[PDB]
């Protein structure tokens, strides 16, 4: 996006990043970065450790044996892919890493999460990760030379717009990866088909004054409540409440049943 | 998405029972008005640039805060955002009015539209505004009588009208 | 002529252990990638290494694309 | 969901482009044969019981065995048949979606996506739903354009089980 | 993952110190354990279809709405969800069997299950009504005495019915 | 909340039937193991101070970095924090074991807890080691064959041990 | 909130370490300083009305289409609001200047401001350029001459014009 | 953080108002202590390892079963000794940061708030504490308003923790 | 991001007007400070492993539990993990130091660090400890005057110092 809403959504790399394309009579440093720009964006941003690398399949890239395609492929079926994405992480949230690793989006529908599911428990991991990549999706926007990059934060065309608000719920920032056995953020937003508030970079803060208590933090609590008191006007709820009245706050929200979908920092 | 067809039976099926006899005939009734459904999608479709333009062109001179420097329609790029925002709402409103369900403007284009301009700073209300301009505008290409045969197509404008609101309502 | 060991899946299926070498030509600007956000680059002869399990697919591919598939050879 | 009018958004839309005069025929081709489907299912919804039960015993009258061996996925008992009868009449009501509907996209959603996997874990014959779908196609007294959409159908799911 | 062994590693290297002998016997014990363990493994294998029907067919038996149309194992492609639902829970817990630990069962199968159902309307209680019925089927089937050298298989079976609850409780 | 006399009952009404003479039958054998449950509540009750300190000192002791200056348990005021954190952990685990049921534990106390050490920067991992300590430490204590009728406490044992696993589980 | 003396302080606590001698001199130094800080709070508190409607003034002078109707500062709230946004904003910089640290400013003023003014259409960088204006405005009469003790104030100066651009950052 | 300058600027802000002279006179106030706060946090620091291995030692003295009963809340073994000691190190780095910092703010933020939980969940005596605090009262060797403030810090932890 | 020309250049486009000649003149003085800007940088790259590795150590020393067993900086890629995000650090404040704007800082390398150290569990404290070795050594290298010509550096130090703590209280 633009500037102005760039830095408040903390997106500014995101936008400024240029498409990195391995052309034909490429030298060594540009297969060095495009090798890199691989590593950084299929296994999520993580340290790779150099014992980690896929020695073989890099050296067929380098001598172009392979397409940059091809070396992301087998990126994603590595061993290193699996244990740091599949091997310990429930199926939803499995696809929805491979959705931002592979075709740099967010999942759209809950459709996209029963295919990749009944896809795995018939053909396995690997005809599951070989949707992505074989997919319509990925031949229009890399083709067989470009790295795939993150692409929910743009207007895309047969895109949803929930796409670019899911966005922020799987890419949080520059300096974050994919690491640490989690469950998706987009499960109950996926299933019933809804949107949550954007709250990235600097949009998750609010405005304190004298209302914030001791330490001047105020915590934003978004609820899913019912009627158990008083009248309930909304199912959705947010609470703006300062640090000595978190616990307080926790605790009624507790005894009214009330269900808790997030604590952020305001 | 779903058109009017099978909202119906994604709900007879939900029931599990055969879609009744007073069901069909609403149908019937659906099919009976379709051509000036196509009607009212083709004219549409035909001024979408004049309509999107002028709608364009009355927002910004009724709010011109957003084409001042440091609004949010100042720039090029910002500008050419916003002509097509103002386009693709228009696209999925006459989506709806083609299949005569709004699922397609809700689930694809509605839902997550409030969060991503609030997340964007995009103004709503100004969203909305430009919505109403485009839905005014609309209904009278939909209504002009010129060159075309004379009929009632007052519930289709209904059903047009209601999908503009919904995305106004939907943006703000 | 190097690949299969990477191209290959690493499930061991003896017929997916195949790889095949697929000539095509005149990869054109057609109506089917209009929205490509890269850039044909060679219309030429490309070479395109093809396990057997995802040659539905490729050819699928190659045709919607407008190129021609002229030759395809045993890796 | 696969109907006329659904499938020319879903292509517009995949090309992010307004809706052309091409997408104007589809919507005209669902016009004309719209009331035909629209008849069809009437004509099919007032003789669901008949054909539901004469499907039932035209399967049984093919397949013999299926009436007295003793199973879980047999009709040896009232059990076995209520199952076979609710199968056949969910096979036929979802048909007269499809006709509502203007498309295959009824039975793609709600009975054929899985339907491989229910026959083998639960060891039913496609074969008996075969007969069943082709009695209720020797029978339905169709005519015209209701008669070919609706054999399209029966025709669809017939050849989705073999 | 963990399996039986690399439990005891992962805590040790944490505390930074070598297994004890205790520690070292009680893993010797695992082993002795080791042969009935894959029996257990091969037996709910070889029977796993016929486990997962079963309890499938006693479920819907006993939950008619289940089936009912609207609810939620109806329609072909729902049914066969629920089918693999339970395939699933089963190949996992068996997996947790082969491995000695529920690492592999809590995270790739029970780690977000419940809020998953809760979110698509998959009634819980429900699916720990199914798993309940794998649980005695497979129960008596690694059980079962003939053709089988004798001995005590009371652990084992006690952390294979562990691993059926774990997931029973997990998905309510 | 539920008990465990509610949370069947809970599930009969959404399907509207009674309860099966199994469900009953189970029910007469959780009301058979009620001395047993009651014994395993009063004896982490009166020992919930020893748990608490032993379990943190253990903590601190294998995590040092929490009580250096800079880490989250630094400072008489963060440390309270922790200690009552424990102290709330053990307690609502307490509540799941008088009810039979784990809905007091995720309700009151598991709702949003991960969340919330998230935002505090609470280290969560630490927290789930010092519950898997308390677990340790209770289950021993409820095992404890001094001075008590003795009998096979294993269900109710393995019971705790769940509610501490899903303490555990839900803060990391 | 933090001043000049406890910002240092919980750098210290955080590395659990006593203060250096080079920050004790600093805070000498800072402590030498006091008069000055005092002076220039004074200052602009005694001129703070001439301040922020100067300054609002020339802001609506070079900028009439926040003053037009339908203009954001349009309406005597919104006019209200907005030069009691000034005197909050200027308030915020005097309490900063007078603590010696911009940690007031920063949590009590600036945090969640610009998300409310995106919110509500207040355009940012207008309100950065009224601040601006009280940005020279302040500084002129921080350095005044007359009437006071002859000194070098050029620290205090600076200190006060990273306050006011830290606003203007913020907002805008 | 209880300090002067920080709490006038809270009351002036829930008022809402400008600081006046009230304020710019706890300014004053501030500044006239503020050079004997870091010359008493100087000497304090400079003389910590002596006074808190003093303090720890006068502790030792006072109560002899801490160094002699076994225990995780006695010193009778060396881990129990380094935790007396960090203990009474943690007392007097606050302490220094009270004198710079104007106020009890550090203490109280620091170390005061919750310590009577300490105290209790881990059996520790808050009298050992106390004589830790006169042994560094009696043995800091300031004079004036260094001694007076430093004083007021040590006197404000005895009278928590008594 | 922004350097310190397109900074001003930012601010000036949303206030929709032309550098003033007080912005033209501060960046030409920018401009004359160039040469000492890129010493400063160069001198940095020059010796960034020298400071990382000497930093880590000296952390390390400071903090022990960080590398020992069960601590954060246990194991080789935890270390190795640790040595990167110290040497990331390192680079980004360079960059800083190179276009003159703090934007690279918050664009990229803090952009969700925090964050991602929350749910790793990595210590934010000892990072900004951390940075703090890696700050008072390449200042010293900055203003070493041997092998330079002479000049006064202090704005480039000031700069940089001031790059350096806004990464140390990214992760504070
Ligand atoms: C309200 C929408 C306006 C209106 C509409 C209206 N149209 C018709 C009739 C027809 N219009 C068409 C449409 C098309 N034929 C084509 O080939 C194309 C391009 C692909 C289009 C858009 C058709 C086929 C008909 C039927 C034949 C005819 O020419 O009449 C009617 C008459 C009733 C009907 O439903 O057919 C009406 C009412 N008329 C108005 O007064 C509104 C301004
Ligand atoms: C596993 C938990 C351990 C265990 C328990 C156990 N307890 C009983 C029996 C009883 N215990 C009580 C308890 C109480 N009486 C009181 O007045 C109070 C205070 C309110 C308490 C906590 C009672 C009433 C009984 C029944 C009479 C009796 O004293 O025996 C049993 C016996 C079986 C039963 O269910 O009655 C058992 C097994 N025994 C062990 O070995 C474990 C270490
Ligand atoms: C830059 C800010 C200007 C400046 C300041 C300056 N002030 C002093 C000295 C003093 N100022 C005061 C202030 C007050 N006394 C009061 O009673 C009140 C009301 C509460 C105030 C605000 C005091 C007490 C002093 C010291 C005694 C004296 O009056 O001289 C100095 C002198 C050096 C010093 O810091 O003590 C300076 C430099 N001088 C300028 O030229 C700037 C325009
Ligand atoms: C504070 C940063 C230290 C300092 C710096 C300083 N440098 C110069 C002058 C120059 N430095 C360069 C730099 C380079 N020339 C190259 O070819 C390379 C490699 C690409 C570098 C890094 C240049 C071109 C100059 C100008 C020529 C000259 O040598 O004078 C100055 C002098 C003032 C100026 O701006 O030119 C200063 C002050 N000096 C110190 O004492 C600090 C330790
Ligand atoms: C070292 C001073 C401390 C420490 C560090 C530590 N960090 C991680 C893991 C990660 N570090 C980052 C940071 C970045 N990655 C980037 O690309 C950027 C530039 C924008 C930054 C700032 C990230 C994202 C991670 C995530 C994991 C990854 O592999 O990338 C670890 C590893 C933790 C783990 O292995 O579980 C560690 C150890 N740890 C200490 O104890 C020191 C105080
Ligand atoms: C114009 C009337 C108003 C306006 C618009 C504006 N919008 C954006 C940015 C985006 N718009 C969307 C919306 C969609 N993308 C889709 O794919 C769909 C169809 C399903 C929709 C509805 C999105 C997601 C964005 C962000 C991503 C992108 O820009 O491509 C902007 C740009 C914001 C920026 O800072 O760059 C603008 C300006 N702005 C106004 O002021 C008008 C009132
Ligand atoms: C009748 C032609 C033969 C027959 C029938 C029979 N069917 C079942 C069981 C099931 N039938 C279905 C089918 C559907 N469920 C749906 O939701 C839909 C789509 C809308 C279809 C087509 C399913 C899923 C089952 C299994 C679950 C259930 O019992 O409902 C049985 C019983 C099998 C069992 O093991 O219980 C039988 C007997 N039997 C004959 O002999 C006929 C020839
Ligand atoms: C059958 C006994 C019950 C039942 C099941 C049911 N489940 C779903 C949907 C999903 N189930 C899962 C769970 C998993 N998928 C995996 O890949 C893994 C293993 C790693 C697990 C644990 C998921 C993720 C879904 C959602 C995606 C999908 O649709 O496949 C459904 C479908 C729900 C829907 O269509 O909305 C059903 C029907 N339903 C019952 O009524 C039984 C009690
Ligand atoms: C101790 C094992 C670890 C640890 C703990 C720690 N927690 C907090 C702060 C809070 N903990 C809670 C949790 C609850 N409050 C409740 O009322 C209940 C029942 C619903 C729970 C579970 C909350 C809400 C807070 C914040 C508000 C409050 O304290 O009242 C802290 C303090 C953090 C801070 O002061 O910033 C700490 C230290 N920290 C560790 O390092 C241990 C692993
Ligand atoms: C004046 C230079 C510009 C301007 C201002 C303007 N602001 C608002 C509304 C609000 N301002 C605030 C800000 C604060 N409230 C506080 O308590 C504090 C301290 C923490 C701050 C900084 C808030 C919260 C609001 C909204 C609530 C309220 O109206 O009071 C408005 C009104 C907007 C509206 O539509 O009502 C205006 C006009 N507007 C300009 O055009 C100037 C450039
Ligand atoms: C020394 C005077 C006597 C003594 C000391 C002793 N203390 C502990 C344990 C703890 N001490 C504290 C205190 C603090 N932690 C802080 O962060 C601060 C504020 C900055 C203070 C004052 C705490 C929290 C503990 C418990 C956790 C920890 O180990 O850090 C012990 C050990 C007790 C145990 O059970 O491990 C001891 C021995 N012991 C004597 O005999 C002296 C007379």
């Amino acid at each position: 996006t633009s500037l102005v809403s760039a830095q408040r959504l903390g997106i500014v790399a995101v936008d400024e990043a240029i498409p990195l394309e391995l052309r034909s009579r490429s030298t060594e440093e540009e297969v060095d970065a495009v090798i890199l720009a691989v590593y950084r964006q299929v296994l999520g941003n993580d340290h790779l450790m150099s014992q980690e690398r896929l020695t073989s399949a890099e050296s067929l890239l380098r001598g172009r044996e392979i397409s940059v395609r091809d070396f992301v492929r087998a990126v994603a079926l590595s061993e290193v892919y699996r244990q740091k994405f599949f091997h310990s992480n429930p199926q939803n949230r499995f696809i929805e890493l491979n959705y931002k690793h592979l075709l740099g989006r967010a999942p759209y529908d809950q459709s996209e999460i029963a295919f990749h599911t009944d896809l795995y428990h018939q053909g396995g991991y690997e005809a599951e990760i070989n949707s992505y990549i074989d997919s319509v999706e990925y031949t229009e926007n890399f083709g067989d030379w470009v790295v795939p990059y993150f692409r929910g934060f743009a207007t895309q065309r047969n895109q949803k717009t929930v796409g670019f608000s899911r966005s922020f719920q799987v890419y949080r920032g520059y300096a974050t990866s994919d690491r640490s056995g989690s469950r998706s953020r987009l499960t109950r937003e996926l299933a019933r088909n809804t949107a949550s508030p954007v709250y990235a970079g600097s949009t998750a803060e609010s405005l304190r004054g004298t209302s914030a208590g001791s330490r001047n933090q105020m915590y934003r609590l978004q609820v899913i409540q019912g009627a158990a008191g008083t009248r309930v006007r909304r199912g959705k709820a947010e609470y703006l409440v300062s640090y000595d009245n978190l616990s307080a706050k926790l605790q009624q929200i507790n005894r009214q049943g009330d269900t808790v979908t997030m604590i952020s920092l305001a | 998405m779903f058109d009017v067809f099978t909202r119906v039976v994604s709900q007879a099926d939900a029931r599990g029972e055969y879609l009744s006899g007073s069901q069909l005939d609403a149908l019937s009734a659906t099919v009976a008005e379709g051509n000036k459904r196509i009607d009212s999608v083709n004219r549409i479709t035909g001024n979408a640039s004049a309509i999107v333009s002028n709608a364009a062109r009355a927002l910004f001179a009724e709010q011109p805060q957003l084409i001042q420097p440091g609004g949010n329609a100042y720039t090029s790029r910002r500008m050419a955002a916003c002509l097509r925002d103002m386009e693709i709402i228009l696209r999925y409103v006459t989506y709806a009015t083609f299949t005569g369900d709004a699922s397609v403007l809700e689930d694809r284009c509605l839902n997550g539209l409030r969060e991503t301009y609030v997340a964007l700073g995009v103004p709503g209300a100004s969203v909305a505004a430009g919505v109403q301009k485009m839905k005014e505008a609309a209904l009278d290409i939909v209504n002009d009588p010129n060159g075309i045969t004379r009929g009632d197509c007052s519930a289709i404008v209904a059903e047009i009208a209601g999908y503009f609101d919904r995305a106004a309502a939907a943006v703000a | 002529m190097l690949g299969q060991s990477s191209l290959v899946g690493y499930s061991n299926t003896q017929a997916a252990n195949r790889v095949f070498v697929y000539e095509v030509s005149g990869l054109r600007q057609t109506d089917a990638n209009e929205n490509s956000a890269h850039d044909i680059r060679r219309s030429g002869s490309v070479f395109i290494k093809v396990p057997y399990a995802r040659m539905n697919d490729e050819m699928r591919r190659i045709s919607r694309l407008g190129g021609t598939i002229v030759n395809i050879r045993p890796y | 969901m696969k109907t006329p009018l659904t499938e020319a958004v879903s292509t517009a839309d995949s090309q992010g482009r307004f809706l052309s005069s091409t997408e104007l025929q589809i919507a005209f081709g669902r016009l004309r044969q719209a009331n035909a489907g629209l008849q069809a299912a009437k004509a099919l919804t007032d003789n669901a019981q008949s054909l539901v039960n004469g499907a039932a015993q035209a399967v049984y009258n093919k397949f013999p065995y299926t009436t007295q061996t003793q199973g879980n996925n047999f009709a040896a008992d009232q059990r076995g048949k209520d199952k076979c009868a609710r199968d056949i009449g969910y096979y036929l009501r979802i048909v007269t979606y499809c006709l509502v509907a203007g498309g295959t996209g009824p039975l793609d959603e709600y009975l054929i996506a899985g339907i491989d996997e229910i026959n083998r874990t639960f060891d039913l014959s496609p074969s008996w739903y075969v007969e069943a779908l082709k009695y209720i196609k020797a029978n339905h007294g169709l005519s015209g354009d209701a008669r070919d959409e609706a054999n399209s159908y029966l025709d669809y799911a017939i050849n989705a089980l073999s």
